[PDB]
């Protein structure tokens, strides 16, 4: 409205329309990828797959925990 | 005076129970063509007392029709959305004025 | 609409004879011609 | 046009946390 | 498989009024609508395709597991699968008139609206539009589409998640040892329903009297409309009960 | 890929909520309709993978809460009720985050909103994704939280205030 | 937009010549119904309704009953801010 | 919104926490007589017995009943 | 107009001050008898039972004897 | 107010678990009962007493006598879910209360005023304040992924296994603290301004920033992460557990 | 009608234990083709129309048997 | 639009009509061709092995 216009949020608060919001949605996506790039390598390497697939599948080819499991006697 | 006051105060009553009780028959009736007939006939009871010059009758009438109004009255009525209890009521309103907002408090200094 | 009330009120409401605010109940199943008209063809198709 | 028109905010709306800024090339 | 079902018809609906409120200056009371289906025709089929799609209108996406369960219930013969089965097979009526009560109040009977509201009306954006789209596709196809995978005969698509014992399987019986009529209650259930709404909905100009001049009929309508009084009753005898006791009693 | 499914619509909340301000409507509108639309995109590809490749994948991030024998556990269970929700939470969510974009177009503050809407979906797929009863009550107690943020989202109104305590 | 009180005034009076007692003759945007037009108190309420219902308004019952001119119906809507 | 009441009459002791035509007791009578109907439809299934009136056999599965793949002695 | 200090209302500031001084309040009545009667003594003896049967019933469904209390 | 919620009011259940418990074992077996008892009964009624307060720090002081007799239930479970559920929920409600005796604090010095009715709608004056507040307030209704959410099931855990009908007394708090403390959060930053009360307003300065910091991190890194702390502490409370006995 | 499905395969197919009846020696055949058509339903059509005929026969067993006690029911009412 | 005393109402877009008025002929056919296909099975008349 009007004082709302001196108060400060994270959001933006009410009708925010920032002059260079394309440049920073732009910059906010290559933050998310780059982020996602080490929680999919992790997730990579932490999938277990005990039964094979009936066709072939895209996580074959990241992802080698693929019939591990068993021998789930040795588990602990 | 007041005879004239007293007979003021009444027809204020009157008129307004009448605007209620008319708004309630749309509440019932829904369809337009409906409305027609429930508030032709809500306007014949009205009329069928209009003439009376008692007052205390007059009273009793009040509050009677009053009564009757807050038994009959439809559980559910129909608000225009930004009136109050309507659905759109106190939806984004407009900052009140007046409100000033301080920089630099709670300074060491 | 008999009483002056009703009257009064039904003759407010001339413009709800707007021509296409009216008679809904013939655009109630769209498409029902198009639908039936297609399935004949295809049911003429498989006789073949 | 909201997309292909650009914000109106040349800068945002209050001061983080509302210290006002220091005089144009001083530090806080 | 109803669950995945639902999510499709109900998202289409709840999408649909929004875009219909959306269209209406946010007005949300069916009494001042109507008339609107030449106005919204998109909007007007993608809620006539959900409500469809809801009340298990043959071949859509709702009919393949409402009415599965409602013979599953039936072929429970236990005290709780017959008092399942009566309580389903007449709710399934009662969905049938609300939903075509719903469809004739704010598209087809003559219009109940402010002019003002007429006058200043839109249809769906296409951010709007291609989600109505999408689940209109969705109530039409999804159901058929996935029949077999999830609830056909001895399906092994559930692998381990699932578990029926031996004892409880009825599937077969359900699909084989039923009278035919048990399976079509639900069509005429709903034929019904879609009937006495027609009924009460357009050709009524005085079953409305009845609630203005019986008190038994007045608290019905009221009990009906006020949730059983349900809310009435829980927050009387109970919510002040604690409130109450928290500054009489404790403090 | 999975753990992507779970934390993307976590991430785009985050950058609305905590960032809302450098991005405004439109980009919040953005930001959060593609990490829940790309959520999705993985999920049909994990419903290919786990339903109809019958290959289900469990994943163990760390131990939550180890107390004896009391083993609750930040870990993930991928079978075929868990892709069938998937795919019926990430595609009504990404439809849902489309629609709003132009639904609360008008709308002062749109990027809460959109937050609100991620946030409530990251906890509905921590819901139905965990491998215990501990993250299945954390994905429990989200949802209700998401959902008293969206009832009483416009804060002015006795009513929604009233609606979304009630429902808590 | 606002609505300009030419507008009110028009869809004003329009709504006040439809009543059946009421000549189209003698309605001036200054004219009072129980002095001018020969009407009873209760038509005035029957109006008022159909003022409200003219420009999507819920006047409160004490506001209501003090509408009892042309007038002061004209005012009172183009006021309003959600004419 | 528009302009909160200020107080001019001292507050009542409970005044931080303050269904129209129903009263109390009367509304209880009324969801007391729906919840009954549900305890009627209960008793009414009870007397109906319809898993006396089966119209199959129960089914009997082949390997002792599955004796051995439900968890039994092998 | 001045200050970010609250303007007090004197009726809410009464309330507040009639709510920090209750105890001036109480008098020995017959719904306070009955309250505390109740509330202060008959249902924390019945918890306690309540507590203590549950022990009792887990020592009988191990075939041991009542644990002693108190 | 911070000390004495955050530290001082630790020393009583601190005696529990030093003294008493391990040197008379028996006795501490005999009075099991008594100490369920008055732990079940000041967390129902007190809960509800707060329910009806109206003074931001007397409702924020309440809940902290249901938060402690929590506690005293979970100690006096003697096992290690108890003990261990006990000793991180005085830790986390160490934090918590102090947390929310210092967003009381940064209303009073502003304002003056400690009654709820003057305050409303300062979510549109001081967002991140709203924020911070917000946040405590779940991590004082035991939210799962805050640090009193650890301690509290783990509590539930230790007292369910001894007995079920005081594990179902105490989960009520579930329902009670949840209840009063939305209410508090609602009452105070959702709604409108009341001008006629409060018009000028300040969001936080940096100092009250970095003074939540710390306590946001240490709520939010018990809560998801309590492996640091459950096991620098599981030798001592099993000897703790098993002292008085030799099977 | 008599098991023809050994334990074995059964195991070895994973069948749901509930679909371990009479019909499973068709229920195998019937499963792998669903796994290899996706599940549509235009598909693997002759695999389930011939175990649904099993199935329908196993119950309509059950019905006829059902209805031969049903009949000694009454013998011995009408003899009491 | 048209305009009617007082009350003016837009036409809707073209390709709205278009879209709704098709998707729904599409729900018509394919309501018909399920019934031909697999109505007799419902109705009881036959069953799906049969021939
Ligand atoms: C045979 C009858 C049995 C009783 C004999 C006494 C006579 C009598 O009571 O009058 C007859 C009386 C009525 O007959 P009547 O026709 O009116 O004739 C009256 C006579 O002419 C007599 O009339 P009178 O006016 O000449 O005499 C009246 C008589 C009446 O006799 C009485 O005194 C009875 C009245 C006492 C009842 C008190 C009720 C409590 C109410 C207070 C409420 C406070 C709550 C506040 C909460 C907060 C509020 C918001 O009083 C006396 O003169 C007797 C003196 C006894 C004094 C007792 C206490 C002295 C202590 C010092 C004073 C108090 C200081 C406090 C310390 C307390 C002590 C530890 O009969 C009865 O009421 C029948 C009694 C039935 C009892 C049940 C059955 C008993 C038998 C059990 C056998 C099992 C084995
Ligand atoms: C058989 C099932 C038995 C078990 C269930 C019994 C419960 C049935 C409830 C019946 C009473 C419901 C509330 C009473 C209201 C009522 O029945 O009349 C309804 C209609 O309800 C029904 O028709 C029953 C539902 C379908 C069941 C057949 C009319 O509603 P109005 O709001 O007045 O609409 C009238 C339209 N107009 C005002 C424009 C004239
Ligand atoms: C871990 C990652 C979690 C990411 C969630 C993003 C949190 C969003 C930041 C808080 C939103 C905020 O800044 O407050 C807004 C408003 O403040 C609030 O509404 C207070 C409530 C904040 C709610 C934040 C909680 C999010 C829920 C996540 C819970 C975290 C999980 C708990 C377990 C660890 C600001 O106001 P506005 O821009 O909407 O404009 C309105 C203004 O007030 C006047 O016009
Ligand atoms: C199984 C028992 C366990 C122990 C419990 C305590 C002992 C048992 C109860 C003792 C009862 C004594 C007799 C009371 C009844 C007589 C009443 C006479 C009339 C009366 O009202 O007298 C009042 C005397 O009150 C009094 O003298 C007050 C009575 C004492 C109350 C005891 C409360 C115990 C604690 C409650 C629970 C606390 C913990 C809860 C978690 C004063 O009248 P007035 O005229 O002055 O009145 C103000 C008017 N202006
Ligand atoms: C202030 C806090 C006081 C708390 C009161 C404790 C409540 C329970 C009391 C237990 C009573 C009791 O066991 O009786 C005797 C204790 O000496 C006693 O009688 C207790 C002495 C303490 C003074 C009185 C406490 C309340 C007065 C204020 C021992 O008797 P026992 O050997 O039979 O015990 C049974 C062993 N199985
Ligand atoms: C279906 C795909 C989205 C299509 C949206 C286009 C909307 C349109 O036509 O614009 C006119 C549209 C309004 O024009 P009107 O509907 O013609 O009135 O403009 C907008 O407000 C929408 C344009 C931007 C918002 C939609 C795109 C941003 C979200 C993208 C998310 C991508 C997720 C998938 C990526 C991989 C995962
Ligand atoms: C257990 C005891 C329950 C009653 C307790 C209340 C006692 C009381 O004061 O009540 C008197 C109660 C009112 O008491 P008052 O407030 O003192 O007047 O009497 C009445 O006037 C109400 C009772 C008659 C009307 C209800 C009849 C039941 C209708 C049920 C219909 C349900 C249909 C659902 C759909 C089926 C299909
Ligand atoms: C669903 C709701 C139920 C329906 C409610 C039913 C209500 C009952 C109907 C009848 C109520 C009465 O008789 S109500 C009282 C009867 N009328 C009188 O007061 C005596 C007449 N005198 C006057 O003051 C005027 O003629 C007056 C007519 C007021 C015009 O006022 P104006 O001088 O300003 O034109």
């Amino acid at each position: 409205g009007d004082f709302r216009a001196k108060v400060w949020s994270m959001t933006g608060g009410p009708n925010c329309r920032p002059k260079h919001w394309r440049r920073n949605t732009a910059i906010a996506m290559f933050g998310v990828f780059l982020v996602c790039i080490p929680i999919a390598k992790l997730s990579a390497k932490l999938e277990q797959r005990p039964h094979m697939p009936v066709r072939p599948i895209p996580s074959q080819i990241w992802c080698k925990n693929f019939g591990t499991k068993d021998d789930y006697e040795k588990e602990h | 005076a007041a005879y004239f006051a007293r007979r003021a105060a009444q027809k204020e009553r009157v008129r307004i129970l009448y605007r209620r009780a008319l708004k309630d028959t749309l509440n019932w009736a829904v369809h337009r063509h409906i409305f027609y007939r429930d508030a032709s006939d809500l306007r014949e009871k009205f009329n069928v007392n209009q003439d009376v010059e008692d007052v205390d009758r007059i009273d009793k009438l009040i509050a009677h029709g009053e009564a009757e109004y807050n038994k009959w009255r439809h559980p559910d009525p129909y608000i225009v959305p930004w009136a109050p209890g309507g659905s759109k009521f106190c939806r984004n309103p407009t900052p009140p004025a007046g409100i000033e907002i301080v920089y630099n408090y709670g300074l060491e200094d | 609409p008999l009483g002056t009330t009703g009257e009064f009120f039904r003759r407010r409401d001339e413009w709800r004879k707007h021509p296409m605010l009216s008679n809904q109940m013939r655009h109630a199943l769209p498409g029902i011609g198009i639908g039936v008209g297609a399935f004949c063809v295809y049911l003429v198709g498989e006789q073949i | 046009s909201r997309w292909a028109t650009p914000g109106h905010e040349e800068r945002p709306k209050g001061y983080f946390m509302n210290r006002t800024p220091p005089a144009p090339g001083q530090s806080r | 498989f109803h669950l995945m079902n639902h999510a499709f018809f109900k998202a289409l609906l709840f999408l649909s009024a929004g875009s219909v409120i959306h269209a209406m200056s946010d007005e949300q009371d069916m009494r001042k609508m109507g008339g609107l289906a030449s106005s919204f025709p998109l909007t007007y089929a993608m809620m006539l395709i959900g409500s469809l799609s809801l009340i298990g209108f043959p071949f859509l996406t709702g009919f393949y597991s409402k009415d599965v369960i409602l013979e599953l219930a039936y072929t429970k013969y236990t005290i709780s699968g017959n008092f399942a089965f009566w309580l389903g097979s007449v709710s399934v009526l009662f969905t049938s008139y609300y939903s075509f009560r719903l469809l004739f109040l704010t598209f087809l009977v003559p219009t109940n609206s402010f002019g003002r509201d007429i006058s200043r009306c839109h249809d769906a954006p296409i951010p709007m539009a291609i989600p109505l789209i999408l689940l209109a596709l969705g109530s039409l196809f999804v159901g058929y589409l996935a029949k077999d995978m999830m609830i056909g005969l001895g399906t092994n698509f559930w692998a381990n998640s699932l578990l029926v014992l031996p004892k409880n399987e009825i599937l077969a019986e359900s699909e084989f040892a039923a009278p035919t009529i048990i399976k079509l209650i639900p069509i005429l259930f709903s034929t019904l329903g879609a009937f006495v709404a027609y009924n009460v909905n357009l050709v009524a100009d005085q079953f409305q009297r009845a609630f203005q001049t019986s008190t038994f009929c007045n608290r019905l309508y009221s009990f009906f409309n006020k949730r059983w009084f349900f809310d009435q009753v829980l927050n009387d005898f109970l919510v002040r009960s604690f409130l109450r006791f928290g500054y009489e009693v404790s403090f | 890929m999975y753990l992507l499914i779970v934390f993307l619509p976590l991430l785009g909340s985050s950058v609305a909520g905590f960032f809302g301000r450098f991005l405004g409507s439109e980009g919040s509108a953005i930001m959060t309709t593609t990490c829940v639309s790309f959520s999705s995109i993985l999920s049909l590809i994990a419903f290919y993978e786990v339903a109809l490749g019958a290959s289900a994948c469990y994943l163990r991030i760390a131990p939550w809460i180890s107390s004896e024998m009391f083993d609750a556990s930040w870990g993930f269970l991928f079978d075929s009720l868990t892709v069938v929700m998937l795919i019926v939470v990430t595609f009504i969510s990404s439809l849902v985050h489309l629609y709003s974009i132009s639904y609360m177009s008008e709308d002062p503050h749109s990027p809460r909103f959109m937050c609100y809407l991620s946030i409530f979906t990251f906890f509905m797929l921590m819901l139905v994704t965990g491998d215990n009863f501990l993250q299945l009550f954390l994905g429990w107690e989200g949802v209700g939280l998401a959902s008293y943020l969206l009832i009483h989202f416009w804060f002015t109104r006795l009513q929604a205030d009233k609606a979304a305590i009630k429902a808590m | 937009d606002h609505l300009s009180r030419e507008a009110v005034v028009d869809r004003v009076l329009d709504v006040v010549k439809s009543f059946p007692k009421v000549d189209p003759s003698k309605v001036t945007p200054e004219v009072h119904f129980q002095n001018d037009l020969g009407l009873d108190s209760l038509d005035t309420v029957e109006i008022v309704m159909a003022i409200e219902e003219e420009f999507k308004l819920e006047i409160p019952d004490k506001e209501a009953d003090k509408i009892d001119s042309c007038s002061l119906a004209i005012e009172y809507v183009y006021n309003h801010p959600m004419s | 919104v528009g302009k909160h009441i200020v107080p001019d009459k001292p507050l009542s002791v409970n005044d931080e926490l303050m269904a129209d035509t129903v009263g109390k007791y009367e509304a209880l009578a009324w969801l007391s007589g729906g919840l009954g109907f549900f305890v009627g439809l209960g008793l009414l299934a009870v007397l109906n017995d319809k898993a006396s009136k089966v119209p199959f056999t129960p089914r009997v599965y082949p390997y002792d009943n599955l004796r051995v793949e439900l968890g039994g002695e092998p | 107009g001045g200050g970010m200090e609250t303007n007090k209302n004197k009726f809410i500031e009464d309330w507040g001050s009639a709510r920090e001084n209750l105890e001036h309040n109480f008098r020995w009545t017959r719904r306070n008898f009955a309250l505390i009667g109740i509330f202060g003594i008959a249902l924390p003896i019945i918890v306690y039972k309540g507590i203590v049967k549950d022990f009792h019933m887990q020592d009988e469904d191990a075939g041991r004897p009542h644990r002693k209390f108190l | 107010s911070v000390i004495l919620a955050g530290i001082l009011l630790k020393f009583g259940t601190y005696g529990f678990l030093r003294f008493s418990i391990p040197m008379f074992p028996e006795a501490t077996l005999c009075f099991t009962p008594f100490i369920y008892t008055l732990s079940a009964i000041a967390i129902i009624y007190t809960s509800l007493t707060t329910l009806r307060q109206i003074d931001l720090k007397k409702i924020i002081a309440y809940s902290s006598v249901a938060h402690m007799n929590l506690v005293t239930i979970g100690m006096f479970s003697l096992n290690i879910q108890g003990i261990g559920g006990s000793i991180l929920l005085m830790l986390s409600h160490g934090l918590v209360s102090s947390a929310l005796f210092l967003c009381v604090g940064v209303l009073y010095d502003r304002h003056k005023t400690r009654l709820v009715r003057y305050y409303g709608g300062l979510v549109s004056t001081m967002p991140n304040f709203s924020t911070i507040f917000f946040f405590f307030t779940l991590a004082n209704m035991s939210l799962p992924g805050t640090s009193s959410f650890i301690g509290e099931f783990l509590i539930l855990v230790g007292a369910f296994q001894r007995n079920s009908l005081v594990a179902t007394l105490a989960a009520l708090g579930m329902i009670l603290g949840a209840a009063y403390s939305l209410w508090l959060y609602n009452r105070v930053v959702s709604g409108n301004l009341k001008p006629d009360f409060l018009h000028k307003f300040s969001d936080l300065n940096g100092r009250e920033v970095f003074i939540f910091i710390p306590f946001l991190v240490g709520l939010v890194w018990m809560g998801v992460y309590p492996k640091v702390f459950l096991d620098c502490m599981h030798t001592s409370v099993s000897n703790l557990v098993q002292h008085g006995k030799f099977h | 009608k008599k098991m023809i499905a050994t334990q074995e395969e059964m195991s070895a197919a994973k069948i749901a234990l509930g679909s371990r009846d009479m019909c499973a020696h068709l229920l195998i055949p019937l499963n792998k083709c669903r796994q290899a058509e996706f599940y549509l339903p235009w598909k693997c059509e002759d695999e389930r129309h011939v175990y649904e005929k099993c199935e329908y026969e196993l119950v309509m067993e059950r019905m006829l048997a059902m209805k031969k006690i049903r009949e000694e029911e009454a013998l011995a009412k009408q003899n009491k | 639009g048209i305009t009617y005393k007082g009350v003016t109402v837009h036409t809707p877009k073209t390709w709205h009509t278009v879209t709704g008025k098709g998707l729904c002929a599409v729900m018509w056919f394919w309501i018909l061709y399920r019934a031909k296909q697999d109505g007799p099975v419902v109705m009881g008349w036959r069953h799906p092995w049969d021939g």
